[PDB]
């Protein structure tokens, strides 16, 4: 009787103090609207751009529309942005300054900007403990790994795709292997991919045409840039590539290049391990072999190695079926497998 | 429960900012009515050293460039270097904010809801094609699935195999069950006159793939542009058609709107093109031998008043090395033809007098 | 492929059991051409996993009983790239060289202790040059070899090696990413110090010394200890200011171990830093490091 209402008036408080959750939070964001509907107060600003300061408190300014004006100083802000070259804004009224604007290229926020997340990546590489290559037999990843790292730091995005030399106009493309490896030069750090070069790597074994020469004229600006008058003791490339036969062997000394990596799956600890970080979000049954899966496969494709087991998991839900054994992982793996040796040419 | 007491001071203050909201709440309409005109943003980071750094760059349509702090409401897909945003008569604030992909030549290249063909009209490739139609209904329905067993649909599928094979009506019959926006591509549509071009209609696929509903992007004739040459105008489609490649390998977020291709010849075949994103489907698809002819030209030609005395023998033997759309020509032939013979009903001879007259 | 240099290997090994020196110079042309061939980079790899290991086990089996070591010293340093001479495309591996050096250093570590004294001299002083000519390692062996001959060289009381191991050591830790190996073998800057006291040098290396350090990615246990050991002899060669900076940052090595020995070093030098510290601006922020710990007015030097 008296024991019983302590529980149930414990109860009717809990349903009580239930319901404040369902309000309490979205009151932050009815809030947040006035906040910001009283952040739209500060409009009518304008920029400008200083080229010559005769007074130290008041200075002449250029507008982007094309007529120039002067104004003055602010008692908030100091002397220290006031410098001439630095871009700053106006207001409308009284011409006042409230802050400056940074210059940028207007380019300069996409090659500065795009970034990837994920730093689990950098340890979901598998069993794998001036120049690198990535050269290309049966076995892929060369991209999840420099986009693992990549995606881990990388110091910057500094991504140079081999679609970047292409020049249609007259073969000056020096100009941008001095202008982007001067910008290496400049700025301290830098990391340099070079993914697919093998569509850029032409052995030029017989007379090349025009658009042939200017390639291995890059090439021989690469040259002179490696093993010419030029260190590269701080600054990292990484030569990605497909197939590790038309590598240049010119380019292919041990001075620029000084380890080779096999991107493959040769160790049965490296291809378990990828293959436990690829079997992460399946379900499967209670019976769980994978030394049948590792043993069968004898130098494949790590993403395609994804691509077979989840196409095995999409031939266990051709029959609808929430679990799925690892007889079509065998089997499947298996065949498709097979036909991944067939088209392995 | 003396001390619950007090919530409902705390449910009468809730229930009075619900009943105040609605004047400073009701000025949205008022104000956010509509933006007269079209200002181009670009956003550019700053900083003020709560006193946050926070601003970004305006350019109006009639060229004329202000300042302005990175304002408005919840942004989710905003702050991206984009058009057609929301702005009041003289304060110059953002309140709105859509994106404008408008050069209509390139956004309405082919604009179709749904075709009228369906998977059901062919006859003997179910064994090749039910891969496709799985590949195709199970993205689309069973999402759900993908979180339970860790599925991710790929997003190239390598239609390839000889012309005529009717591969385009083919995959527009299936575009029909994806229920899904279809959006065709030409292959010689890349090849333009100015410079760039091929990134604004890439940019611009993915643009409309990226931005709008769920829809089906279909191109053809990729091998004709598909060449690795070692100037050269394939190699500028090399700098467009790498760059897709690089548009399906640097992007992670790439699980949206596949990306299907079909490629009438594969003599020259990108190695370049094998990855999870890129064209990793490659289910053959050979010419259709007089059996496959036969059953697709019966399919084909079921609506047609087509004799019952067809043994299929002559038929058979006459299609020799032939594809899908020779036969479909072969039955619009002879549907062209059997009006003007005098007899409604589909003769015998009017196949090898098709296949004679346009072969 | 190795498939062939395989059955070379495992029958190598049974065969050559009692067999002499000679038998090693009838494998010097089997193995040239064994070296020659293979241009494979991941099959050959258990080729040279193996035939390293026959050639070496050979070298074991003529080291068990009687060594002379002249013509095994003759071998190895007249022969070094013999075979890497008409290869002209270096397949650039860099993978079994490490187990190479490793394996040679290992079992001279085996013949180290006391064998011969003869030609561990001539040994030692072919592979300090072997340092020079080799010019690409990971840099661990290369001072594992100086350093355990230079351990030699403290109690052989010859202390003109002093400019050789310290001025190999700048070679030595430069070039390569280092952490625990490189506080282990950066106190041989200080180790010999006290016998050569020569200030320039003291210059050279608490600056080359503390160029990025602070307390992370370096753990023995023993680290407060060493820190003790860094700038003390830096206070032997300046006068006050050198422990000005050096007695500020040992107010941890109390949270460290146990504070029932502290009381006579970190709170005894807790104040002579701030005493000789510069009455200019020093003085007037670095008290108030100090003021409000407990401990602190317990001291009887508390009053002054």
């Amino acid at each position: 009787d008296y024991r019983k209402k302590l529980l149930e008036h414990k109860e009717i408080d809990g349903r009580l103090k239930e319901l404040r959750e369902q309000l309490k939070e979205l009151t932050k964001q009815y809030e947040k609207s006035e906040n910001d509907l009283k952040a739209l107060q500060s409009v009518g600003q304008i920029v400008g751009e200083v080229l010559k300061q005769l007074t130290e408190e008041k200075f002449i300014v250029k507008a982007t529309n094309g007529p120039r004006y002067v104004v003055g100083c602010r008692r908030q802000l100091d002397k220290s942005k006031l410098k001439p070259g630095t871009r700053v804004a106006l207001d409308m009224t009284t011409l006042t300054i409230m802050r400056y604007l940074p210059r940028e290229v207007d380019p300069l926020v996409y090659n500065m900007s795009h970034e990837d997340p994920g730093n689990v990546s950098y340890s979901e590489i598998g069993g794998l403990s001036k120049g690198c290559l990535l050269y290309g037999p049966p076995g892929t990843g060369k991209t999840l790994l420099a986009r693992a790292v990549a995606s881990q730091l990388d110091c910057n995005f500094l991504k140079v795709v081999s679609s970047s030399i292409v020049d249609k106009y007259i073969g000056e493309s020096a100009r941008l292997i001095r202008e982007m490896f001067n910008y290496a030069r400049d700025h301290q750090p830098c990391i340099i991919f070079m993914d697919e070069i093998d569509a850029i790597g032409g052995r030029r074994f017989s007379e090349g045409t025009s658009a042939d020469r200017e390639i291995q004229r890059t090439l021989m600006e690469l040259l002179n840039q490696m093993d010419g008058f030029d260190t590269l003791h701080r600054v990292k490339m990484i030569m990605a590539t497909n197939r590790p036969d038309t590598l240049d062997p010119a380019l292919l000394r041990p001075g620029r290049l000084d380890r080779k990596i096999h991107i493959d799956l040769p160790n049965e600890q490296a291809r378990l391990d990828i293959l436990k970080i690829h079997a992460g979000p399946i379900t499967k049954h209670g019976e769980i072999d994978y030394e049948a899966i590792v043993k069968l496969s004898d130098g494949f494709n790590g993403a395609d190695l994804r691509n077979v087991c989840t196409e095995a998991g999409m031939f266990a839900i051709r029959a609808d079926h929430d679990f799925v054994v690892q007889e079509d992982f065998m089997k499947a793996v298996r065949k498709v497998a097979d036909s991944k040796k067939l088209e392995s040419k | 429960k003396i001390m619950k007491s007090e919530v409902l001071r705390v449910t009468h203050e809730l229930q009075a900012m619900k009943d105040k909201i609605k004047e400073n709440s009701e000025k949205i309409k008022v104000n956010k009515t509509l933006p007269y005109l079209v200002s181009n943003v670009i956003e550019l980071l700053d900083v003020d050293p709560q006193r946050k750094g926070k601003c970004a760059v305006i350019k109006t349509s009639t060229r004329q460039t202000y300042f302005l702090p990175v304002i408005g409401l919840v942004d989710a897909e905003k702050l991206k270097p984009g058009d057609l945003v929301g702005v009041n008569k003289d304060s110059y604030l953002i309140l709105e904010t859509l994106p404008t992909e408008y050069d209509s030549r390139v956004k309405a290249m082919e604009v179709d809801e749904r075709p009228t063909e369906q998977y059901s009209d062919i006859g003997g490739l179910d064994k090749q094609i039910q891969e496709l139609v799985e590949a195709i209904v199970l993205p689309m329905n069973h999402k759900e699935k993908f979180e339970n067993l860790g599925i991710q649909p790929p997003k190239g599928v390598l239609m390839y195999g000889p012309p005529g094979t009717g591969k385009t009506l083919l995959a527009r019959a299936c575009a029909a069950q994806t229920k899904a926006t279809f959006l065709k591509l030409a292959g010689p549509q890349l090849v333009q006159m100015f410079i760039g071009d091929g990134a604004k209609l890439v940019r611009d696929a993915f643009a409309l793939a990226k931005e709008k509903a769920p829809s089906i992007i279909f191109i053809d004739e990729l091998d004709a542009i598909g060449t690795k040459r070692f100037k050269a105008g394939d190699r500028e489609v090399q700098r467009t058609m790498l760059e897709l490649l690089n548009q399906l390998d640097g992007f992670q977020p790439n699980t949206q709107v596949k990306v299907i291709a079909a490629t009438n010849r594969v003599d020259i075949l990108d190695p370049a093109l094998l990855r999870s994103g890129r064209l990793d489907r490659k289910i053959e698809f050979p010419m259709p031998n007089e059996e496959a002819r036969a059953r697709i030209m019966q399919i084909h030609s079921r609506k047609m008043n087509v004799s019952p005395d067809v043994n299929y023998e002559e038929l058979a033997r006459c299609t020799d090395d032939f594809n899908g759309a020779q036969c479909k020509a072969v039955c619009v032939e002879a549907g062209m033809i059997a009006l003007r013979r005098g007899a409604t009903e589909l003769t015998h001879e009017d196949y090898m007098e098709g296949i004679l007259e346009v072969q | 492929m190795a498939d062939g240099g395989s059955e070379r290997a495992d029958g190598r090994i049974v065969k050559m059991e009692v067999d002499y020196s000679a038998t090693v110079d009838q494998r010097l042309p089997e193995c040239a051409k064994l070296a020659k061939e293979g241009r494979l980079q991941e099959v050959i790899e258990t080729l040279l996993s193996l035939e390293k290991q026959t050639r070496t086990a050979s070298d074991m089996v003529s080291t068990s009983r009687i060594l002379v070591a002249v013509v095994k010293m003759c071998y190895e340093a007249k022969e070094w790239d013999l075979l890497n001479e008409n290869i002209m495309l270096l397949s650039k591996r860099r993978s079994q060289l490490k187990q190479a050096v490793a394996k040679m250093v290992q079992q001279c570590c085996t013949y180290v202790e006391e064998i011969t004294d003869l030609p561990i001299k001539l040994r030692l002083i072919d592979t300090l040059r072997m340092v020079t000519e080799g010019k690409i390692y990971v840099e661990i062996e290369r001072a594992r070899l100086t350093k355990t001959l230079a351990t030699i060289k403290e109690q052989n009381g010859d202390v003109k090696e002093a400019a050789s191991i310290l001025q190999e050591l700048q070679v030595e830790t430069y070039g390569s990413m280092e952490k625990k190996e490189r506080v282990e073998f950066i106190l041989e800057q200080m180790r010999l110090c006290l016998a050569v006291k020569d200030y320039i040098r003291t210059q050279i290396i608490s600056k080359k010394i503390n160029t990025k350090f602070f307390q992370e990615e370096n753990t023995e246990k023993l680290k407060l200890k060493y820190y003790n050991l860094m700038i003390q002899l830096d206070q032997h060669e300046g006068s006050y200011l050198s422990i000005c900076k050096h007695y500020r940052a040992i107010y941890d090595t109390p949270c460290i171990q146990a504070e029932s020995e502290k009381w006579q070093q970190a709170l005894k030098s807790v104040v002579l830093y701030v005493i000789l510290a510069p009455f200019d601006n020093e003085q007037s922020d670095l008290v108030h490091r100090i003021s409000g710990d407990k401990k602190l007015e317990e001291i009887p030097k508390y009053k002054d």
